């Protein structure tokens, strides 16, 4: 009865699985931003191109 | 398609809830992605999917 007061008391006892969902998050999140980068284009966008 | 004052794109256009400031014209999600955009002629916002 106590483990369940000790996970509610505290907050970084999920570290594993907050970090694993974290990580998988802002790795998609750089995949998608990393679009507007132009790579020496002139412009990022296919239509402006 | 649309084409919001220069702002190319492709999607549905559909009623948002969400009001945008006076001066705001486009709008962005984390994912620096346009989620809405505001009419430049009813000044009404339509999220873009
Ligand atoms: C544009 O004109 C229409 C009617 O002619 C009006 O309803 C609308 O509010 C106007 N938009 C702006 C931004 O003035």
């Amino acid at each position: 009865g106590k483990i369940q007061d000790s996970l509610s008391s505290t907050a970084s006892a999920l570290g594993k699985l907050q970090d694993v969902v974290n990580q998988n998050a802002q790795a998609l999140n750089t995949l998608v931003k990393q679009l507007s980068s132009n790579f020496g284009a002139i412009s990022s966008v296919l239509n402006d191109i | 398609n649309f084409n919001f004052n220069g702002l190319t794109g492709t999607g549905v256009l559909t009623e948002s809830n969400k009001k945008f400031l006076p001066f705001q014209q486009f709008g962005r999600d984390i994912a620096d992605t346009t989620d809405a955009v505001r009419d430049p002629q009813t000044l009404e916002i339509l999220d873009i999917t």
